[PDB]
């Protein structure tokens, strides 16, 4: 009567990501491919804008473009909601508020299709300033480490997730992106509702020297922590 | 400062005696990681004996991380009453906000930690402080239907 979804992540799992985007009426599509290894919290992915030039900076899409690949230590396994929803998956909803600028709303389904973990997203961005840091492409091509705060939402049989992303501006300052996130299971099976805890994230962005399309190569490591009982 | 990175890891790992060794051999008690966490932030998640050792060795009780959170914020978020108490004993700012968007009282109220609420109030928590959504701790207890807490808060 308990989920066994964690067993789907004991080894390397192939990933596909598909994003349909519209920001201030600027439409785009992004595809990602790679693999994930939850035993080390490790993601290896390459993303391509298949429709032309990406109308927003790649860093602003990183959070939108699979937290089931977080490493949950053995003493925290009962707090891993993301894997417990698998293989049927979960819906991931966000609003991302860019300080003094527009917001992204995103709705994704994350689930297994065959042997592959697939993240399928729709993104809508509104109220951006064409001369701001996003539509004006003023953000550095890099990424910082963050803390992601996870809380149970028992009434929705899911979780609430809150965190702040800081995008370095190419001049000096930082662009804040305030993330409000909700995850709910797609299936009717049992899920794990966690005690409060956090994920520690680290992301490296690079380019493929042979790729002529607009693209992003991403290497990411994420480990859950903050529950000390049983260490 | 390589001892400081070792101390951050020892605190994260809950290794009480390794923290003791590292500090006796000179480790910086306020070593900082990439998210602005000190060893005291890491230990606020439930490592009471490390919290105590760090505070006795000069840890900055009110250090704010890159999001504005102090160790007292993290201890309230994770529900650790004894850590809340020792932090306040060592001068933690009971009403710290300064970009966090919440005081510790808000966090304790959100998650229904009545004992922590009462300790914070006893140490001067401001019941009229509003979080970034405009809500007091009382409002939070109303929105959560927590009448035990609404009671305590009036």
């Amino acid at each position: 009567m308990v989920s066994k979804g964690e067993e789907l992540f004991t080894g390397v799992v192939p990933i596909l990501v598909e994003l349909d985007g519209d920001v201030n009426g600027h439409k785009f599509s992004v595809s990602g491919e790679g693999e994930g290894d939850a035993t080390y919290g490790k993601l290896t992915l390459k993303f391509i804008c298949t429709t032309g030039k990406l109308p927003v900076p790649w860093p602003t899409l990183v959070t939108t473009l699979v937290q089931c690949f977080s490493r949950y230590p053995d003493h925290m396994k009962q707090h891993d909601f993301f894997k417990s929803a698998m293989p049927e998956g979960y819906v991931q909803e966000r609003t991302i508020f860019f300080k003094d600028d527009g917001n992204y709303k995103t709705r994704a389904e994350v689930k297994f299709e065959g042997d592959t973990l697939v993240n399928r997203i729709e993104l809508k961005g509104i109220d951006f300033k064409e001369d701001g840091n996003i539509l004006g492409h003023k953000l550095e091509y890099n990424y910082n480490s963050h803390n992601v705060y996870i809380m149970a939402d028992k009434q929705k049989n899911g979780i609430k997730v809150n965190f702040k992303i800081r995008h370095n501006i190419e001049d000096g300052s930082v662009q804040l992106a305030d993330h409000y996130q909700q995850n709910t299971p797609i299936g009717d099976g049992p899920v794990l509702l966690p005690d409060n805890h956090y994920l520690s994230t680290q992301s490296a962005l690079s380019k493929d020297p042979n790729e002529k399309r607009d693209h992003m190569v991403l290497l990411e490591f994420v480990t859950a922590a903050g529950i000390t009982l049983g260490m | 400062s390589d001892l400081g990175k070792k101390l951050l890891e020892a605190a994260r790992a809950g290794q009480d005696d390794e923290v003791r060794i590292l500090m006796a051999n000179g480790a910086d008690v306020n070593a900082l990681d990439e998210v602005g966490w000190t060893p005291l932030h890491l230990a606020a998640w439930g490592h009471l004996e490390i919290v105590e050792v760090l505070l006795k060795n000069g840890a900055d009780v009110n250090a704010a991380d890159i999001d504005g959170y102090t160790p007292l914020h993290l201890a309230a978020f994770s529900g650790h009453l004894e850590i809340v108490e020792v932090l306040l004993k060592y001068g933690a700012d009971v009403n710290a906000d300064d970009q966090a968007g919440f005081t510790p009282l808000h966090l304790a109220a959100i998650f229904g930690h009545l004992e922590i609420v009462e300790v914070l109030l006893k140490n001067g928590a401001d019941v009229n402080a509003q979080d970034k959504f405009g809500k007091t701790a009382f409002d939070i207890s109303i929105d959560n239907g927590n009448e035990d807490l609404a009671e305590i808060l009036q």
